[PDB]
């Protein structure tokens, strides 16, 4: 409920499209999100420019993480709010001390359980058969698991191996258990 | 256009050693050896898992680079104690620390404040007041130590701000005495003009490269800029991947005549790779069999060996993330140099600039500068230089292209045991 | 030994000393954590309703076992990869639910019940042979009379074991253990002292290895507690080890 | 001996009898572990019953010193500490622990009141010496064959029994716990004044239990039916007859009409037991509970007690606690033992070889070669 949505703007029409899942509409109306554009006057379907939706989607996750490195730390007291880049060596048994109060703990304005969230929900938003199984209901998967939707999935597949990549260099799917136990 | 129709092709901007002749030649990588150096740290050769970083992890990085520099430099001045930063101190101290700024925005001699490491200030700060201090140059992430006296407890005078003391050069083998001069051609993206994707400047450095025959090619990145106006605005219709490989296709087949040794550097602006400092190398291109001796993926930064020399090179614009924030009592550029060489890490600005993403373990692990390199590659968007910094002969070539403009390249021969010159000659040229 | 194996899981049984360094998964060590506390679970369970020396309370244990793949049975093969998979589960569980079961004395006492009632099944499933490898691999050195000793002491050695008789004392063979050791034998008088060493048959032998077990285990379980402020700012394991004990199975 | 002139003579003896080099020798133990003279407790008794402790000395110059100077009544010796006791107060609480120290029996006659009939409570005979002289045997046995105890100082207590000193650095080192095993594995005679049958062999001997009845055996006779006389007339032998099961009872009693002599006796009630199998083993039990030692487990389990020290002065019998020779154990006397008040009358008769002229010699002596074997066994190691 916190993760940006995927907005793409259409080549053609140049509208923008938000995009919070895989399928669009209900009952036998539902297709693909990517399939037709948001705009009704609009012909162009997304899924024509997947080179361009493949683009946004690097730089998107570019940005998330440029967001995360950028280490930015806000002090916990409302009537302090510190806002700096510059980690203090001074901690407390919370964590790091503000150096402007002297008395609160800085905490990450992005921390890594946002990003790994981010990068969850851009995975989720391309999940065919998760949305599938969960989200699409009886009749709905019934008229999306049949022909004239086969090239639709295998471009979401495709779109999909792109954030699955990404959350593969991770550290937020690997345990170490040398700092675990030590 | 502009670049096409250009005139001062080939111009010499910038020469320092010997004279040579206005032609070059190298031996095609014939008699030469190029390797990661050695030293006791592994090198950065994979990608390392990345965008989870605990806050006592940093903590404990900056804290123990702090100590390690403290404990080389007391060692070498026969300092007796340290004494903790944030203490009062009526008699003159000597404190250990890393300096910074007091807020946001950029350093100034009245916002310097001087933060100590955990084993001797517990992480403490204090502010410093430069009044007494008659000749300083400081940035923020400096590992200094001062005499000084805090007589309030609440802001350390300094009165003695001791040198920094760059690592020892590297002591050649013998096994490269009879190796011949080898010839380096090293050039910094952007490769095309801002309006194209054509790869025009990279087409002529290639040609360059097959004419001169040097024995190695140095290829600091962006090679796919993240801030080239069609990428930022979507206007591509391939893939990133494509591109980037369709790049090293044309670098590495290109260069086939040349038989020259290709080291590849990636940059932090390379949209398709992982944006993370230390930057691992690049793994999406796998060369032909007739090439795989030939080309080096290396890491961004990276200490390579050439028959003994050591060079170091960073694709990071190091000059200008220090000079936004270096202060000093009263050139520029010498004085970032020999802070680099000094601190003896390759990025030792705290906290960095805006536009690059460092993780501080593979910061840790894969920074340190082992020796004092012979020659260190460092591109900049400011004006190319070749400057003398301690013995230490630092090319800036800068960047191939310069908007719609073209940029230069340089060139330098490299032989171990010359005369310390180890390097004979060395020039900022044009594209 | 496929890809990446090595002697690090000699033995089945295991004092669980040495923590594990590999990087795993997290789905991997979800499922470790789960199963183990099933296992563990099982074990109280079959403990409240068998006495545990009862022929039901192995079978159920056994089946419990079987159903989770945890190592319980030898194998006189070798180490076969799926058996060194096995053990490695094993390994790398215990310490998750070390993890899992330090923050309180109620948990610490709970968990360590359960491991040692665990640790005596399968000791009691343990081969001659197979004990005193796990006896020797642990340098716990609990020894071997010869034949001409337990001759020249055989009329002491039938005064000293209770219940045996002649020809099946002809059929045993004893060990020799520093007294300090034998302390609950020694008191009560149930076993031959000879020159400082106690003569201790092939039953008993178990609750000594217990009682180094425990202690052992008591000693970690501190220092974990010592050790939880590393833990509890990883998110991603704070659900489950802080809820691990009140988990449906 | 007079005890008003007991405060006259302890200083003459703590300045020219006491042999404070073998006894440094001794609690010193061959210098190998650094602090150990320095960290042993000590207690003194003064006159009027004043009470200190947690003494501690540097050197052997120190404890003459300061012995010198208190001239105490009672001197006691306790464990190895973590700290020097001395500073006990400095030490940081929970950080002052008893660490090591002998392993130690003691054997009192006042425990055997209920089973001996020519004494009673500090008295003491020839008559009854013997059920010391059989404690020493079966316990020093054990202690050397089942436990392998090496260095082992047998010293008369002064008036009512003796203590033991088990030495060896494994004895030293045992656990609060492993004490209370030792204690419980040499224990046999188990009960109070409320039971009477206080021994209950099983049906299978142990060995230890076998090699303590050869022992008492030897002695039996002489003791119990010669000197004793467990079954002089009825209001003795009738005890006996209450540790054996009624049904012979009556059997017995006129058997014991008819018999002249408590041998007669003994046999009689022999074969009769032996008539009567499961109860095979009740003469067994009826010698254990005349002749086995009682031991108090509550001195042995204990690291921080504190005993009797060897070669003290006993407040009221004057008697030396001399060393007792294993080998001459049949010869002792607990009478002829010197007092203080002889060995001075032998001193002031005539520097470090002025014991050699009192009677107190022959058990310096022996104390001088246990420590030779605590040398050689600390050397040959
Ligand atoms: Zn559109
Ligand atoms: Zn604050
Ligand atoms: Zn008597």
């Amino acid at each position: 409920r916190d993760c940006e949505r995927f907005k793409f703007f259409c080549p053609k029409c140049g509208t923008e499209n938000i995009y919070d899942n895989v399928f669009d509409g209900s009952g036998l109306q539902i297709e693909p999100g990517l399939k037709r554009c948001s705009k009704p006057e609009c012909d162009a379907s997304p899924l024509d420019y997947v080179i361009q939706v493949h683009n946004k989607l690097l730089l998107d996750i570019r940005r998330y993480i440029k967001k995360y490195y950028s280490g930015w730390l806000v002090c916990e007291e409302k009537t302090c709010q510190n806002r700096t880049r510059r980690l203090p060596l001074s901690f407390s048994r919370n964590g790091p001390i503000c150096q402007a109060c002297s008395k609160a703990t800085l905490r990450s304005e992005y921390p890594e359980k946002a990003l790994y969230t981010q990068l969850c929900f851009y995975r989720f938003i391309f999940d065919w058969d998760y949305a599938l199984e969960k989200v699409v209901s009886e009749q709905e998967r019934g008229h999306l698991k049949k022909k004239l939707f086969q090239e639709s999935e295998n471009q979401y597949k495709k779109l999909k191996s792109t954030v699955d990549q990404v959350l593969s260099r991770s550290g937020y799917s690997e345990v170490n258990l040398s700092k675990l136990f030590q | 256009q502009k670049y096409g129709s250009r005139t001062n092709r080939g111009e010499v901007v910038t020469t320092y050693g010997e004279l040579q002749g206005t032609t070059w030649n190298g031996g095609s990588g014939s008699n030469t050896n190029v390797e990661l150096f050695t030293s006791l740290d592994e090198p950065l050769t994979k990608m390392y898992k990345f965008m989870f970083q605990k806050l006592m992890d940093i903590r404990e990085v900056v804290s123990i680079k702090i100590e390690e520099l403290g404990a080389s430099l007391k060692d070498h001045f026969q300092i007796d104690e340290f004494t903790s930063v944030s203490l009062p101190a009526q008699e003159t101290v000597t404190v250990l620390g890393q300096i910074g700024c007091d807020s946001n925005g950029k350093l100034n001699s009245k916002s310097v404040i001087l933060e100590g490491d955990r084993e001797h200030s517990a992480g403490m700060q204090v502010p410093v007041d430069l009044s007494e201090l008659k000749d300083y140059s400081l940035f923020p992430g400096q590992v200094v130590i001062m005499e000084g006296t805090n007589s309030t407890g609440r802001r350390f005078v300094p009165t003695k701000l001791y040198e920094g003391v760059p690592l020892p050069f590297h002591q050649p083998s013998k096994e490269f005495e009879e190796c011949p001069q080898q010839m380096v051609i090293t050039a910094c993206g952007p490769f095309t003009t801002s309006d194209t994707i054509t790869y025009d400047a990279l087409k002529d450095l290639i040609d360059i490269v097959n004419r001169d025959r040097p024995d190695i090619c140095i290829l600091l990145g962006p090679f796919l800029d993240a801030k080239h106006e069609q990428i930022e605005n979507l206007q591509l219709t391939v893939t990133f991947e494509d591109v980037f490989k369709r790049c090293l296709k044309m670098i590495i087949e290109g260069t086939r005549p040349s038989g020259c040794h290709l080291v590849i550097v990636p940059s932090l602006r390379d949209v398709h790779h992982d944006p993370v400092y230390p930057q691992p190398p690049f793994s999406c291109f796998e060369p032909a069999k007739e090439d795989k001796e030939r080309v080096h993926f290396v890491a961004d930064p990276c200490t390579l060996s050439v028959n003994g020399v050591v060079i170091g090179m960073t694709s990071t614009d190091l000059l200008f993330h220090m000079g936004a924030e270096e202060i000093s009592s009263s050139d520029r550029f010498s004085r970032i140099l020999r802070h680099i060489l000094t601190q003896r890490s390759y990025y030792p600005l705290y906290p960095p600039n805006e536009e690059i993403n460092i993780d501080y373990e593979a910061l840790y692990s894969y920074t340190p500068m082992p020796v004092t390199p012979d020659v260190f590659i460092v591109p900049s968007e400011l004006r190319y230089f070749i400057k003398d910094v301690t013995g230490c002969i630092c090319i800036n070539p800068g960047r191939l292209t310069k908007g719609l403009v073209g940029g230069t390249y340089a060139r330098f021969l490299v032989k171990s045991g010359a005369m310390r010159s180890t390097c004979i000659s060395a020039q900022v040229v044009r594209v | 030994t496929g890809d990446r194996k090595g002697d690090l899981y000699p033995s089945s049984l295991q004092f669980y000393q040495h923590p594990p360094t590999e990087n795993i998964s997290l789905i991997e060590f979800e499922t470790f954590a789960i199963e183990r506390l099933k296992l563990l679970k099982a074990v109280e369970n079959l403990g409240v309703s068998y006495v545990k020396n009862s022929e039901e309370y192995s079978k159920k244990l056994e089946l419990e076992l079987r159903k989770l793949k945890f190592p319980y049975r030898p194998l006189h093969e070798e180490i076969s990869d799926d058996v060194y998979d096995l053990r490695r589960k094993d390994h790398i569980s215990h310490f998750i639910l070390r993890l899992a079961y330090c923050q309180s004395e109620d948990l610490r006492r709970w968990f360590i019940q359960q491991e040692m009632d665990l640790f005596k099944f399968r000791f009691g499933l343990l081969t001659k042979e197979s004990v005193q490898e796990f006896l020797k691999l642990n340098d716990l050195q609990y020894v071997a009379i010869s034949e001409d000793e337990k001759n020249m002491h055989k009329e002491d050695l039938m005064n000293s074991s209770f219940g045996l008789s002649l020809t099946k004392m002809e059929d045993t063979e004893f060990y020799k253990v520093p007294f300090q050791a034998a302390l609950d034998l020694v008191r009560p008088r149930k076993v031959f002292l000879w020159r400082g060493f106690a003569f201790i048959p092939h039953k008993d032998i178990v609750s000594i290895v217990l009682n180094d077990f425990r202690a052992k285990l008591s000693k970690a379980l501190a220092l974990s507690a010592r050790s939880l402020p590393v833990v509890q700012s990883d998110e991603r394991l704070q659900p489950l080890l802080n809820h691990l004990s009140h988990s449906y199975i | 001996y007079d005890p008003a002139s007991l405060p006259d003579v302890l200083p003459l003896y703590y300045r020219r009898l006491f042999p404070f080099y073998q006894y440094f020798r001794w609690l010193n133990y061959g210098g190998v572990v650094k602090n150990y003279f320095q960290h042993r407790e000590f207690s003194f008794t003064l006159k009027d019953d004043v009470y200190v402790r947690y003494q501690s000395f540097n050197n052997q110059s120190e404890l003459e010193k300061e012995m010198q100077k208190m001239c105490p009544y009672k001197i006691d010796i306790g464990a190895v500490y973590s700290h020097r006791p001395s500073l006990h107060n400095t030490v940081k609480s929970g950080t002052f622990q008893a660490q090591e120290k002998e392993l130690v029996f003691d054997i009192d006659m006042t425990d055997y009141d209920d089973v001996r009939r020519c004494c009673s409570s500090a008295d003491i005979c020839p008559k009854c010496w013997t059920l010391m002289t059989i404690a020493v045997r079966i316990l020093d046995r054990a202690l050397a064959e089942d436990f392998g105890f090496k260095h082992r100082l047998w010293v008369y207590s002064g008036r009512r029994g003796v203590h033991c000193w088990v030495c060896d650095d494994s004895a030293r080192k045992l656990s609060q716990a492993e004490r209370s095993a030792v204690a419980e594995y040499l224990s046999v005679v188990k009960g109070g004044e409320e039971t009477i049958k206080k021994v209950q062999l099983p049906e299978t001997i142990h060995p230890f239990i076998g090699k303590s009845l050869k022992m008492v055996e030897r002695y039996f006779e002489k003791y119990a039916l010669v000197d004793q006389d467990i079954l002089e007339n009825k209001q003795c032998w009738d005890k006996v007859i209450a540790l054996v099961p009624e049904v012979a009872r009556e059997s017995l009693l006129r058997e014991f009409s008819k018999a002249r002599s408590s041998v007669e006796r003994w046999d009689k009630l022999s074969s009769c037991l032996e008539a009567t199998r499961r109860y095979s083993n009740i003469p067994k039990e009826i010698m254990l509970q005349f002749c086995y030692p009682r031991l108090d487990v509550n001195v042995s389990k204990g690291l921080n007690h504190l005993l009797k020290s060897p070669f003290s002065v006993h407040p009221k019998t004057g008697r030396i606690s001399v060393p007792i020779d294993c080998k001459k154990l049949d010869q002792f006397d607990p009478f002829s033992v010197p007092t203080i008040s002889l060995i001075c009358s032998e001193l002031d008769n005539v520097r470090t070889r002025d014991y050699k002229r009192t009677s107190l010699a022959p058990y310096i002596k022996v104390f001088e070669q246990f420590l030779d074997k605590l040398d050689q066994s600390r050397k040959g190691e």
